[PDB]
RNA sequence: AAACUGAAGAGUUUGAUCAUGGCUCAGAUUGAACGCU
RNA sequence: GGGGCAACCCUGAUCCAGCCAUGCCGCGUGUGUGAAGAAGGCCUUUUGGUUGUAAAGCACUUUAAGCAGUGAAGAAGACUCCGU
RNA sequence: GCAAGCGUUAAUCGGAAUUACUGGGCGUAAAGGGAGCGUAGGUGGCUCGAUAAGUCAGAUGUGAAAUCCCCGGGCUUAACCUGG
RNA sequence: ACCCUGGUAGUCCACGCCGUAAACGAUGUCUACUAGUCGUUGGGUCCGGACUUAGUGACGCAGCUAACGCAAUAAGUA
């Protein structure tokens, strides 16, 4: 009962006495769709070994993640070295705007309408890593307001 | 040298925060102490008190607050420096955080929030973003 | 300008049933395809993409209401300005458009044909509030709380009427029309909802697609 | 009706003084207050006041070329 | 950059120039054929690619490229010119745009015909 | 009552990598021209 | 708008008409039904697939164009008569 | 895929956070002046007052109409026109 | 050319020009704050150590960084 998605296959290669030794890295995002998420990248020397090894890390780096029902509870900016993500809350019926890395982990975590941007660099797994910082910083009223000592509503 | 007091006074409530520090003193004024009762009353620090030194000198101390041994203080940044301030309009003030954080706002009726700010209808210069 | 070629190669296309023939009989059998699309290849390799299966989507929409991309994105413009979700609002006035509103009432058996019995006069439109009539030759005129429907008195003995509401009746009326086959007269009460149009057609993807 | 304050920046012409008006005029990209001044000729009647004086002035008709403001009070005197 | 730095120098942008200066920004633009030949194209391509130096009304004399298989260019042709640069050929920047005035389409073309000026067979 | 709604990236330097960084592309627009119609 | 008491005269302003897919918007070039899934084309493992309900056939419809009628509104009621 | 249009070229902004105000950088990728002193300038400690220029709020006048946006109304719909 | 044997300007002095170096820590200056450990230089105060200062080094958290690495002599937080 949870959702996967792959969201880059990429072809590297190791140099030896031989030649060159081809193997694939995937990366993967894993969720329920209901807040739960998590990325993992897997190597193998065949892709679908690799896919289903990044499942597994997926499967294994997962976070929660407190959902304004349909979106972000505040604009969050978020940062994996040179990857920069910015995410702000949309009204209903707007959408997931995101590039693909972005809108892997948004739409695996359950949002459904969100606006997006990236910065630096577009690194698939830097962004994926961005975002998930993001998600999982991103605070709800309830806890700022208990971390504060106050009520929601002394907290607008 | 130092040419900003307030935010002398952020940096050192930041660095102690992130060094886990108990409390924090620094020399005191009105303004910092009119900062530091905004950051009581909203919640973020424990409390804030001046102790009367020789030399017709003061110490501002102020106890820190960490919830689930994470600052309570998540971050705090100057918004109107002295090489660039920032006035705004009762319309104008931006919320920190969705409004879950506070915008210090330096108004005619002296530091409030940002929503108290909005509230009395009033703007004035952002001074920091406390969330 | 309007589709005129093949219907059942774009169902194969899309995929899934367009309503593009009349349902005097079963979709599967009428064409023995919709497993695969249409061409010398049909099912591929090397899988679709998000941009694929956002164009798609579009066209699904767009082969399903007879709607070129010109009228069908001033469609989206207008339901992006529109208050509320834009997709609700994109489905609701291509719902209100005239010869959709005909063929959900029943008068015509494809949408096509409601097109056709739109544009050639047969049909007059009554605003609401106004004691009047009045024959409507454009298809994209979109119908507000209200408003009247009815068959014009020189074609109410047409053939394919007759066996359009009959075709009507073993397909399912909508609740948000009021029609009577008595003297040939609908009511278009109010637009549908999302909840009342099928929970198939995603318009997410849609709105995501006029989003470059 | 619409005066203007400033000091006092030259008196070597008669009858005339040159005034000093500042103003901060903000940067409509950057938002930062410059200090900007400008130089208005003003007539001092009766060739009084001095350099580094305070004085208000009014616009009026034009007295001459380039001088259309004139003198109506000396707040401040050089100390 | 400090705010008082970007008040006193301000941060400005190049404007990049056009790659088709003698068009002068105009879509097409006239010539006479100075000198119609062929040419080899850079390091990774090989054939004999045909050009023409054409002088234009704007007072250049720039070398375009005639698309398509075979042409009826010679000295003293009158062609229209497009902007748009041939990659492997060093120096041409425009195209002869063909069958527009004295530059015939292309003659057994099928496929792109708008884009050669050949006109649909009956 | 409303005027308060909006933000996507990709290719290309390497045996491969991350970064930097230029080039290029997908959009919108026109008092347009040209080609086919 | 100019002249005249008016009648009226003038007005390439203006209101229109002509040309141009130059743009925007709208409509059409049909609609249903139709399989041993015809022929032909193309691919093919040489017998299948695809073009394809597509066509043919049958049943209808006449928007726009064409023909014939009818027919608002753009007009502000001038002049003249009567009364106050 | 668009459609009585469809492409190409030219041109502007976007993507480009690729002049970065919003919103970038400078050990090694481009980038700290060889070092200092200092002029204009920029910025600037604590406390009690004054002032009210900046700042903030209110009122008044103005910010032409058209356009943009919102709510409507009239063209068969739409473009278009039009009231607030 | 490198190697060898000679060898002049120059290197030295005085007074002036030149104004450039991988003139480097490839790191502008000034201010505040932020775990710690071990050296060394110049002071100072206490009881051979202890502490405190201003330099000068080696390590090493948090933080930062593309990475290398920096890390109270920051490339950390302002």
């Amino acid at each position: 009962g949870l959702v996967e998605r792959l969201v880059t296959v990429d072809r590297v290669a190791k140099v030896v006495k031989g030649g060159r030794i081809f193997s694939f890295t995937a990366l993967t995002v894993v969720g329920d769709g209901n807040g739960r998420v998590g990325f993992g990248r897997g190597k193998a020397r065949e892709v679908p070994a690799a896919i289903q090894k990044a499942l597994e890390a997926a499967k294994r780096n997962m976070i929660t993640v407190e959902l304004n029902d349909a979106t972000l509870h505040h604009p969050i900016k978020a940062r994996h070295g040179a990857s920069k993500v910015y995410m702000q809350p949309a009204s209903e019926g707007t959408g997931v705007i995101a590039g693909g890395a972005m809108r892997a982990v948004l739409e695996v975590a359950g949002v459904k309408d969100v606006l997006t941007k990236c910065y630096g660099s577009t690194n698939t797994a830097n962004v994926v890593r961005a975002t998930f910082n993001g998600l999982r910083d991103m605070s709800t009223p309830e806890k700022m307001a208990a971390k504060r000592g106050k009520s929601v509503d002394e907290i607008l | 040298s130092m040419q900003d007091t307030v935010g002398d006074m952020l940096t050192r409530i930041r660095n102690a925060q992130m060094a886990n520090k108990v409390s924090v003193a620094m020399p005191s004024s009105k303004l910092r102490k009119s900062i530091a009762d905004l950051l009581v009353s909203e919640g973020y620090v424990a409390s804030a008190v001046v102790n009367a030194e020789e030399n017709n000198k003061a110490t501002l101390s102020i106890e820190l607050k960490y919830f689930e041994g994470k600052a309570v203080i998540e971050t705090i940044q100057r918004f109107s420096r002295p090489g660039l301030r920032q006035h705004r309009g009762k319309d104008a003030i931006p919320t920190v955080k969705q409004g879950m954080g506070v915008a210090i706002v330096s108004t005619s009726q002296g530091i409030m929030s940002d929503r108290a700010a909005r509230a009395a209808g009033i703007g004035g210069e952002v001074v920091a973003f406390v969330a | 300008a309007r589709y005129i070629g093949p219907k059942l190669k774009l169902s194969r296309r899309e995929g899934t049933d367009l309503g593009l023939k009349s349902g005097v009989k079963p979709y599967d059998v009428k064409t023995k395809k919709a497993a695969r699309p249409p061409g010398q290849h049909g099912v591929s390799r090397n899988k679709t993409s998000e941009y694929a299966l956002q164009l798609r989507e579009k066209q699904k929409v767009k082969r399903i209401y007879g709607v070129l991309e010109r009228q069908f994105a001033n469609y989206y413009k207008e339901a992006a300005r529109k208050r509320g979700a834009t997709g609700e609002n994109l489905l609701a006035m291509l719902e209100s458009r005239l010869d959709n509103v005909v063929y959900r009432m029943g008068f015509g058996s494809t949408r096509a044909e409601a097109r056709q019995l739109v544009s050639h006069r047969t049909v007059m439109v009554k605003k609401a509030g106004r004691d009047e009539f009045v024959r409507v030759n454009i298809p994209s005129i979109q119908l507000q709380d209200g408003d009247v429907i009815a068959i014009q008195e020189k074609s109410r003995e047409q053939l394919r009427i007759k066996n359009a509401i009959e075709l009507a009746t073993q397909r399912g009326i909508p609740e948000w029309l009021d029609v009577d086959h008595s003297k040939l007269q609908g009511t278009f009460k109010k637009a549908p909802d999302r909840i009342d149009l099928p929970a198939e057609i995603n318009e997410s993807l849609i709105v995501e697609l006029y989003s470059k | 009706a619409s005066v203007l304050t400033g000091r006092v920046v030259s008196d070597k012409m008669d009858k005339s003084i040159t005034v000093l008006i500042e103003r901060l005029v903000r940067h409509p990209l950057y938002g930062k207050q410059l200090r900007r001044s400008t130089k208005i000729k003003a007539h001092d009647e009766n060739n009084v006041c001095q350099q580094g004086d305070l004085v208000r002035i009014k616009e009026t008709r034009p007295i001459s070329k380039t001088k259309a403001w004139t003198l109506v009070d000396v707040v401040e005197k050089v100390e | 950059a400090t705010t008082n730095q970007l008040i006193r120098k301000g941060r400005k942008t190049i404007k990049e120039k056009s790659k088709v200066p003698a068009l002068q920004a105009c879509p097409q633009r006239r010539g006479v054929c100075t000198r119609v030949y062929t040419t080899t194209p850079k390091k990774p391509n090989s054939a004999m690619r045909k050009v023409c130096r054409v002088r234009l009304t704007s007072g250049y004399e720039v070398s375009s490229y005639i698309g398509g298989e075979g042409h009826n260019l010679q000295e003293h042709s009158v062609v229209l010119i497009r902007g748009g640069r041939v990659k492997d050929l060093p120096g041409v920047r425009y195209h002869t745009v063909r069958g527009a005035l004295d530059c015939a389409g292309v003659k057994d073309r099928k496929q792109g015909r708008s884009k050669y000026g050949a006109k649909k067979p009956k």
